[PDB]
DNA sequence: GGTTGGTGTGGTTGG
């Protein structure tokens, strides 16, 4: 995340931390969307230009975390993973269309102050909250800058409208992708970086009060670039899949 | 569900310190 | 203690 901030404790509970075994590294951000289930990227998981494709046991999530790199007693759970379901169509090739993949764990979460699930949006959530200027928030421990946090960083960033999310980029954007991020001229900055991806971007409802993950830390093109735009999977468009994944395994 | 609330913040009637930026951009 | 025990030339882990 770069120009964020540090996240209160507790602030973001859905927030997961795919970790690689061997070496021991943070791999990408993630979420929690049930006690047994984890949403990514699909490219944190399979990515064959970068000679990347894991497999459950190369593999592990950390919840329940604020510290980058501490051991958080009894505050944190590890868990491992049973199975990955990787979207069938996710397009590695060419742009990344349907970056998603969901993780089943071994095991059941206790849900605490520190691990929640975040809830995924339904139609009616979504066509109310995906709209361009309304601001949704990015977490993780991914870059400060182009190319680092000691504690999970977070950043509020604005969507944008679709036109401009096209003409700001060479490479095909397409119904499942949205882009966030504030124009040439709005002052403001801040963006999601490297090390990022998977991570939640949520909205809270000003309905009932409760955060949505409307879509996941997908790609980019540098990180926080004058007039680029950060680009997030859209998670209602691929919500029959995930349900069908949860409902069928 | 039991999901997207969160026990030190919604559930204590208490705001993170930027989710009012958030808010206020619906309006 | 702490976002947490009982003890660290730490530990699955800083100070
Ligand atoms: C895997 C993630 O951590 C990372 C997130 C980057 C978010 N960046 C910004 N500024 N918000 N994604 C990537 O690094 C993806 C994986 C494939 C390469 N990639 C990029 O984002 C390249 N920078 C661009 C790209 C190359 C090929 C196909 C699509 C996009
Ligand atoms: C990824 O690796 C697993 C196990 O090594 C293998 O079953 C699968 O065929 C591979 N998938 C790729 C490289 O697309
Ligand atoms: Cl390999
Ligand atoms: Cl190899
Ligand atoms: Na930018
Ligand atoms: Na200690
Ligand atoms: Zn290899
Ligand atoms: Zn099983
Ligand atoms: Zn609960």
């Amino acid at each position: 995340i770069v120009e964020g901030s540090d996240a209160e404790i507790g602030m973001s509970p859905w927030q997961v931390m795919l970790f690689r075994k061997s070496p021991q590294e943070l791999l990408c951000g993630a979420s929690l969307i049930s006690d047994r289930w984890v949403l990514t990227a699909a490219h944190c998981l399979l990515y064959p230009p970068w000679d990347k494709n894991f497999t459950e046991n190369d593999l592990l999530v950390r919840i329940g975390k604020h510290s980058r790199t501490r051991y958080e007693r009894n505050i944190e759970k590890i868990s491992m993973l049973e199975k990955i379901y990787i979207h069938p169509r996710y397009n590695w090739r060419e742009n990344l269309d349907r970056d998603i993949a969901l993780m089943k764990l071994k095991k059941p979460v206790a849900f605490s102050d520190y691990i929640h699930p975040v809830c995924l949006p339904d139609r009616e959530t979504a066509a109310s909250l995906l709209q361009a200027g309304y601001k949704g928030r990015v977490t993780g421990w991914g870059n400060l800058k182009e190319t680092q946090p000691s504690v999970l960083q977070v950043v509020n960033l604005p969507i944008v409208e679709r036109p401009v999310c096209k003409d700001s980029t060479r490479i095909r954007i397409t119904d499942n992708m949205f882009c966030a991020g504030y124009k040439p001229d709005e002052g403001k900055r801040g963006d999601a970086c490297e090390g990022d991806s998977g991570g939640p971007f949520v909205m809270k409802s000003p309905f009932n009060n409760r955060w949505y993950q409307m879509g996941i830390v997908s790609w980019g093109e540098g990180c926080d670039r004058d007039g680029k735009y950060g680009f997030y999977t859209h998670v209602f468009r691929l919500k029959k899949w995930i349900q069908k994944v949860i409902d069928q395994f | 569900a039991d999901c997207g609330l969160r026990p030190l913040f919604e559930k204590k009637s208490l705001e993170d310190k930027t989710e009012r930026e958030l808010l206020e951009s619906y309006i």
